[PDB]
């Protein structure tokens, strides 16, 4: 199948509160495996999947070293954008990174991805060419003129198609059949009186993974974009997703509509119906 | 900086019924900055021993965490989600709904 | 595992 490593970060200065809190998760596609918490009590890396538990000491301390190393660089970070933006030392600040590579079934680099956010707005980005930055704005153009002068994205390119990709694969290797899977969709059509003349068809998908889903309704084939309510996926707490389409519907014209689930656990999109 | 407001959805794990045992989420995202509290009520009681997600964010920076406990629904008992953010003048309560 | 290049802004 095609797989993804990534890495969230999150950097928050705290001002008078001593070092910003640095937090990071790890995920294989949709399954989260580590967390890491400058917070919490002997701060070290620790496992939230279990294919992870069988890594030996080595490996949770040699996370460890590299997780406080990247909290005080984030430190540093957060430190000259606080120059770039004229910002006072007194406000508190955040800076969000992700990396990661994808890779499909050969298992080689597909694409990597490497970008930052600074206060939750866009910041700089690693192009997909992986040799070119894309800046939000003037003050990520100071750090895009550096990253060039220092050709650093070369470095980065060269982690994203060598290591990032050799530990996806381990990963895989440990997880089997708990990252390889596709689990499709349990699909169903509920019908919701509003008045005489009128109802909602809300089309439910639960309990698919990966969290990827397409859900649209049709009226006699033609799309309804329009004229849906599509909550944003949202996860089941046992390593599962959901998501519902619902559409108004005028008494009588509910055999017109049609429910369309596309997922990679199915071979062909489901079409439903109020039934 | 920009500060953005939570989404909430509550919400079981299961397709709820009377007297069977399930699980209450309570999902925020696209919140900024990244502090928040978040409680589960029962018939307007805070619940005890509510678990959480690890912060987390999607590719496009939205903040994300799942806020969960077991619970039984009945047909009389009331669930909601209770979300304080510093954009929020008063706590933003979202009821559970089985059909939503 | 987390890379151990790190970067500044
Ligand atoms: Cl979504």
């Amino acid at each position: 199948g095609s797989h993804s490593m990534r890495y969230f970060y999150t950097s928050v200065s705290r001002p008078g509160r001593g070092e910003p809190r640095f937090i990071s998760v790890g995920y294989v596609d949709d399954t989260q495996f580590v967390r890491f918490d400058s917070d919490a009590a002997s701060p070290r890396e620790e496992p939230r999947a279990p294919w992870i538990e069988q890594e030996g000491p080595e490996y949770w301390d040699r996370n460890t070293q590299i997780y406080k190393a990247q909290a005080q660089t984030d430190r540093e970070s957060l430190r000259n954008l606080r120059g770039y933006y004229n910002q006072s030392e007194a406000g508190s600040h955040t800076l969000q990174s992700m990396y990661g590579c994808d890779v499909g079934p050969d298992g080689r680099l597909l694409r990597g991805h490497d970008q930052y956010a600074y206060d939750g707005k866009d910041y700089i980005a690693l192009n997909e060419d992986l040799r070119s930055w894309t800046a939000a704005d003037t003050a990520a153009q100071i750090t895009q003129r550096k990253w060039e002068a220092a050709r650093e994205a070369e470095q980065r390119r060269a982690y994203l198609e060598g290591e990032c990709v050799e530990w996806l694969r381990r990963y895989l290797e440990n997880g089997k059949d708990k990252l390889e899977r596709a689990d499709p969709p349990k699909t169903h059509v509920t019908h919701h009186p509003i008045s005489d003349h009128e109802a909602t068809l809300r089309c439910w998908a639960l309990g698919f993974y990966p969290a990827e889903i397409t859900l649209t309704w049709q009226r006699d084939g033609e799309d309804q974009t329009q004229d849906t309510e599509l909550v944003e996926t949202r996860p089941a707490g046992d390593r599962t997703f959901q998501k519902w389409a619902a559409v108004v519907v005028p008494s009588g014209e509910e055999q017109r509509y049609t429910c369309h689930v596309q997922h990679e656990g199915l071979p062909k999109p489901l079409t439903l119906r109020w039934e | 900086m920009i500060q953005r407001t939570p989404k909430i959805q509550v919400y079981s794990r299961h397709p709820a019924e009377n007297g069977k045992s399930n699980f209450l989420n309570c999902y925020v995202s696209g919140f900024h900055p990244s502090d928040i509290e978040v409680d589960l009520l029962k018939n307007g009681e805070r619940i005890e021993k509510v678990e959480h997600s690890d912060l987390s964010f999607s590719k496009d920076w939205s903040f994300y965490l799942l806020y969960y406990t077991e619970f039984t629904p009945t047909e009389k008992d009331e669930y909601a989600c209770r979300v304080n953010h510093v954009t929020l003048s008063q706590p933003k309560i979202v009821k559970w709904d089985r059909d939503m | 595992s987390p890379r151990w290049y790190f970067y500044y802004t």
